[PDB]
């Protein structure tokens, strides 16, 4: 071995693996197969609250 | 256990409040405690109770829990809110302990073994039975003992005080082994906390742990030299010298290691051609002043085995020390002058003993620890209260002053009042000239005040003032004026004169009226508040504005402040021969009162009137007496009480107190005879009496520059901290104080104070504070001088330790550094409080000491020390400079080592190569690797490539230049490509290193070696972070013929470092084959070369190991025990 | 907070870091209190960042 790391690899791969994941996938307000609207009925403006 | 539970209770009592917190009010939020009774909202406890108390029809009221607890809790806040209990502690702290006592250095330690720190071992054991020279020739077979050890090989190697027999043991010392052993952990020491191998070290940080190597040995070697005893030589091995005896058990070898010319020499071997080829007659003592008989005599000259460097640092240690030195008359005349004629001392008159007291220092050494300690003072107000209050009970039990009241019970009681009337005038000022708490303290705290004006800035408390607003028409609340006028001029308070004009302002708001400055200081705002030059309303320097006709009384007072508040003056304490002045911004030996001094003229005194506080008395009680004049400020009055009130202003402008006398004549006598045994030095700025234009508005201390600009004067103004706190006090207190003083009926002056001063005298911490302040200095200098070497500072110093690889520092590493400085500065000289901390806050790179005062208008005065000198940091650079050029004897190599094999039969050492194969950048043919690298593999057969500089591809031989980062970065890609090539190939790398340490193997080079494995363990365990010891393959010398066999050598130095090589075949008559050294003739000059004289060192380039060491017999006596006191 | 403006100066474009409302003197303050001196002079470090 002879040399341990200055970050540290562990640490590093661990936080890496967290930042590296895709963005969500936001779905609500599109149709379906059969043409309904996927979500839940709430008001436009309590859903962003 | 009955401390929680007394805890508790006092909790229960005390705690009856929710705190206090700075924040304008507020309905919801505002703290409002509501009552139930009717929807109010009241801002404190006692108000809301008040409250709800005068709801309840105040006729039928009856006891009540719930009334204990409203006059508990009124009770409670008034405790609360007196000064001196706000501001008070029992438990000493950490500075205040600091400030009023520190651990005093010890700085005088005595050695007695043999000064020297460089030792001859024995590294190969040598052959003494052989084939070719029978076993009698050697002087081993006759048990001779001879000063240098027989053995095949014999290095030098620096072990500090491996023969020193001490007093003291300082705890800082470099002890290394012989070469053929580790020594990487005496360098990876300081800042090597990520490296992980028991064996490598960070090649960037060799510097860092060389300088703190050379500080240890410097702090290390700080002795003096005994006198011991000398013997008569009764052999004929000399011509009778003298000879030393040191102190110890197995003291009998010790006459054939000081004394290498003591020998016989029988033989043709080379420690005989050497003793055969000194002189004679430098042994023992040759010099000594007996100035006695039947006594030491008081210092020798000897010769013996020793090393010039430490003989130069012991030198100058005694130097510094001699510079120190004082004598009894001279200490004699000091505490004369001090006491000032009130205490005799004596000295005796004989020839001496040459005592070494050294207690004698510069005016710069004193005002840089005066500088430091009010750095660690600012702004606290728990730091300095306690010294204030020492002083206080210091003056209380030195003064013939009593106080007592009684004095103005019988003044007033003389005044005739109406039975029939409803105000006392007698009767009030009686009630209100008790102080709160019975504590008449505030007087001797601000009569100590004085000599700490610009750190400490004594004020009357908030609590002293009429409460919101006085009136001319209220007894009680006039008496609150008369207190207050009397009670300010004692105060160091710069705005205290206008204060006593805001007061009478505020109290006749109504009856006259003057134009204030805005709409916000009116005439109405509380008297206290104006504590700034800023807030001088303008009808007080022009007084034009006041008019006769509207504001009579105003313009009267506001004369009368400007032309008869007391002036300042001076008593000249001390003497700056024996100590130093520490006062920065007054002249040295002079100390400034704000009151007017007068000596006394007789020691039996006697009442009088005439003086300057008795007169500012008459003035306040005559525009008291014009106040209560006219009807136009109090119309509901009678006859008699106006005349009872004229009589008791009358008759209080004439009583009888000894307070003002005192102050004029005796109370600036004590404070010149205390201030100089006072363990914290007055700290003063000017009093400037009623100008605006000079009230100083702050006082500054910088410790570091600020971007470039390296000259303290520029940085002063830009780059400093502001001290200081004020002190509240009790008008009240002070004012009593003043009406009611006495003297005893039996006083003489003389004989009160010629026993009354005599105890303090006696006892001796002074002159021990003062070591203190030397070392202080000492360690400022240090630490400017070391942390140059590894930074970029604005001092000019020489740097020798630049070949010696360092890192880019930061202001971390800085700090890191400057730590373990202190730390060993602290582990030697032995305190453990604080040293050199208050510096190692901000970063240790751009330090600078300054101090200054502003004006308020804008004029600022500045005290910048001149830096002194110091021994320490004199003898670090010296030390410094000597490694430079015995570098090998640390176990340090210089220059950078070239990797190749070479296998052959010869037998020259690796540390001394042949320069046929050594090569460097201006060799034709040589390339140069650098920065941009890369290697590409080799496909179908072609051999690998590499990139030059220049970018050209080379195949994996010839001669190449490495920087050692570049492998330390690259090290196992490297190893895998390269180790095959340089093993068998045709590869030969030199790694660019500039300083390293190493390890040495021997080995009979009449058999088969080969370095190879430690070769490859050296490359395979580098690292980015860390490099192990470079391990050589040295063969060893023979005595006579042998036989040659092969050997495979890998690693070699560059330049010549095998220096620390001493003697090879010692004992023998000569070598025949390895490397050949004899004796070092040019390290013992004085025995070799006849025409040397006797004191003479070439020491920036050896040490020479022998030569005149000068040895003393100085005691050092308690001052007590030569200084007696006449009782 | 301070990593997450840091990461926060990166997307400018949808999401806008503004410091708490909660970190403001209370009804503005006054100069003649020493609390809203000290909270200015937070706000004041805070907020170029
Ligand atoms: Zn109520």
């Amino acid at each position: 071995e002879h040399y341990k790391a200055r970050p540290g690899i562990a640490s590093v791969q661990k936080a890496t693996e967290s930042a590296e994941l895709p963005m969500k996938n936001n779905d609500e307000g599109t149709p379906d197969k059969r043409g309904n609207t996927k979500g839940a009925l709430v008001n436009e403006h309590v859903e962003a609250r | 256990p009955m401390s929680t539970r007394i805890a508790e209770a006092t909790s229960a009592i005390v705690s009856k409040h929710p705190a206090r917190v700075g924040l304008p009010p507020t309905a919801s939020s505002g703290h409002g405690y509501q009552c139930h009774v009717c929807s109010a909202v009241l801002f404190s406890p006692l108000d809301l109770d008040a409250h709800v108390a005068s709801h309840g029809l105040h006729g039928n009221m009856t006891l009540t829990s719930s009334e204990i607890q409203r006059h508990i809790t009124e009770f409670i806040s008034s405790w609360q809110n007196h000064p001196i209990v706000q501001v008070s502690a029992d438990v000493e702290n950490r500075k205040t302990a600091q400030l009023l006592h520190a651990d005093t250095p010890r700085l005088v330690t005595w050695d007695a073994g043999l000064c020297t720190s460089f030792k001859i071992v024995p590294i190969v054991p040598a052959q003494v039975p052989q084939d070719v020279l029978a076993y009698t020739f050697f002087t081993s077979s006759y048990a001779i003992q001879s000063p240098f050890p027989e053995a095949a090989v014999s290095r030098i190697v620096v072990h500090t005080r491996w023969a020193s027999n001490v007093d003291f043991d300082r705890d800082s010392s470099v002890i290394m082994a012989p070469p053929t052993e580790n020594n990487i952990h005496l360098f990876k020491q300081l800042l090597n906390t990520e490296t992980l191998s028991v064996r490598g070290a960070n090649p960037l940080m060799f510097r860092a742990n060389v300088l703190h190597m050379l500080l240890e040995f410097v702090l290390d070697n700080l002795y003096l030299n005994r006198h011991t005893g000398f013997s008569q030589d009764h052999t004929p091995f000399t011509e009778g010298a003298n000879l030393r005896s040191l102190p110890g058990p197995d003291a009998e070898k010790w006459y054939s290691i000081m004394y290498p010319t003591r020998m016989g020499t029988p033989n043709v071997s080379k420690i005989c051609n050497f003793v055969a080829s000194c002189v004679r007659n430098r042994v023992g003592r040759f010099d000594r002043a007996q100035m006695m008989n039947g006594a030491m005599s008081e210092w020798v000259d000897v010769f013996e085995t020793s090393d010039a460097l430490t003989v130069s640092i012991r030198g100058r240690w005694m130097a510094r020390l001699a510079r120190m030195n004082i004598n009894p008359t001279e200490i004699e005349w000091a505490l004369t002058e001090c006491a000032q004629g009130y205490v005799t001392v004596t000295s005796p008159y004989a020839p001496s003993v040459n005592r070494l007291m050294p207690y004698r220092i510069s005016n710069a050494e004193r005002q840089i620890s005066q500088i430091i300690r009010v750095m660690n003072i600012g702004n606290n107000a728990t730091v300095i209260q306690p010294v204030l209050q020492d002083i206080s009970v210091l003056l209380q039990r030195i003064s013939p002053l009593q106080i007592d009241p009684t004095i103005i019970s019988n003044t007033m009681s003389t005044v005739s009042e109406s039975t029939t009337q409803t105000l006392s005038p007698a009767s009030s000022i009686l009630g209100k000239l008790r102080p709160s708490n019975s504590d008449f303290s505030s007087f001797r705290v601000a009569l100590a005040g004085w000599l700490y004006n610009g750190v400490v800035t004594t004020v009357i408390d908030d609590s002293s003032y009429p409460k919101d607003g006085g009136s001319v028409t209220s007894l009680e609340n006039l008496w609150d004026f008369f207190i207050l006028a009397l009670a300010l001029p004692l105060t160091t308070d710069p705005c205290a004169p206008v204060k006593a004009f805001m007061t009478l302002a505020n109290m006749m708001v109504g009856f006259e009226t003057i134009p204030m400055d805005n709409q916000i200081y009116t005439q109405s705002r509380r008297a206290s508040a104006f504590s700034t030059p800023h807030t001088w309303p303008r009808c007080f320097m022009n007084i034009q504005l006041i008019s006769p006709i509207d504001a009579p009384i105003l313009r009267q007072w506001a004369e009368i402040i400007h032309r008869y508040w007391p002036n300042p003056s001076q008593i000249r304490y001390g003497t700056p021969n024996v100590f130093g002045s520490a006062n920065l911004f007054t002249p040295p030996e002079v100390l400034l009162l704000p009151i007017d001094h007068q000596p006394a003229n007789v020691t039996t005194p006697t009442l009088d009137f005439t003086n300057e506080l008795t007169n500012w008395r008459a003035r306040v009680c005559e525009l008291m007496k014009n106040l209560v004049d006219n009807q136009r400020y109090q119309p509901g009055w009678t006859q008699s009480l106006v005349s009872s009130m004229r009589g008791t202003l009358g008759k209080l402008k004439l009583i009888k107190s000894m307070t003002p006398m005192y102050l004029q004549q005796l109370a600036p006598v004590e404070l010149a005879v205390i201030a100089p045994m006072l363990p914290f030095p007055p700290f003063q700025v000017p009093y400037v009496r009623l100008d605006r234009d000079r009230v100083p508005t702050m006082v500054g201390v910088t410790r570091q520059s600020r971007d470039t600009i390296t000259q303290p004067a520029l940085s002063l103004s830009t780059t400093n901290t502001t001290v200081g706190v004020p002190l509240a006090l009790d008008a009240r207190a002070i004012t009593v104080a003043l009406l009611s003083g006495k003297y005893p009926p039996d006083l003489v002056t003389n004989v009160w104070y010629a026993d009354a001063i005599y105890p303090m005298y006696a006892d001796t911490e002074v002159f021990s504070n003062l070591q203190r302040d030397v070392i202080t200095c000492e360690a400022v200098q240090t630490l400017v001088t070391l942390v140059a070497q590894i930074s970029e500072t604005q001092y000019p110093v020489d740097r020798y330790l630049d070949w010696i690889p360092s890192l880019r520092a930061s202001a971390a590493t800085a700090a890191t550094f400057a730590e373990w400085v202190n730390t060993s500065m602290k582990t030697a000289f032995d305190l453990s409080d604080m040293l050199l901390e208050p510096l190692l806050s901000g970063d240790p790179r751009m330090t600078q000491l300054a101090i200054q005062y502003q004006q308020y208008n804008g004029r600022t005065f500045n005290v910048i020390p001149e830096m002194p000198g110091s021994v320490i940091a004199d003898c670090v650079q010296l030390t410094a400079e000597v490694f430079n050029h015995e570098y090998n004897l640390f176990g340090i190599a210089r220059g950078d080592i070239i990797i190749g094999r070479v296998q052959s039969t010869h037998l020259w050492s690796p540390l001394a190569p042949p320069p046929d194969l050594v090569f460097d950048r201006d060799t034709p043919g040589v390339h140069i690797f650098g920065r941009d690298c890369r290697i590409s593999f080799g496909m179908n057969g072609a051999a690998p490539m590499i990139r030059d500089e220049t970018g050209m591809m080379v195949p994996f031989e010839g001669n190449w230049i490495f920087p050692l980062a570049l492998w330390q970065m690259n090290t196992r890609y490297f190893n895998q490509q390269f180790d095959a090539w340089i093993k068998t190939g045709e590869l030969r790398i030199r790694i660019e290193m500039g300083a390293y340490p190493y390890m040495l193997h021997y080995y009979d080079p009449r058999q088969y070696a080969n370095a190879w494995n430690l070769t490859s363990a050296w490359l395979e365990e580098i690292t980015p972070t860390s490099i192990p010891s470079v391990p050589f393959m040295v063969p060893i010398s023979s005595d006579h013929d042998i036989s040659s066999a092969p050997a495979v050598q890998y690693i070699i130095s560059t330049e010549y470092n095998d220096r620390s090589l001493f003697c090879t075949n010692s004992s023998s008559p000569q070598t025949i084959a390895g490397p050949d050294k004899h004796i070092p003739v040019e390290r013992y000059n004085i025995l070799t070369n006849p025409d040397a004289p006797p004191t003479q060192i070439q020491l920036p380039e050896v040490v020479d190991l022998y030569n005149v060491v000068t040895r003393y017999a100085y005691e050092t006596p308690p001052i007590t025990a030569v200084v007696m006191g006449v009782p």
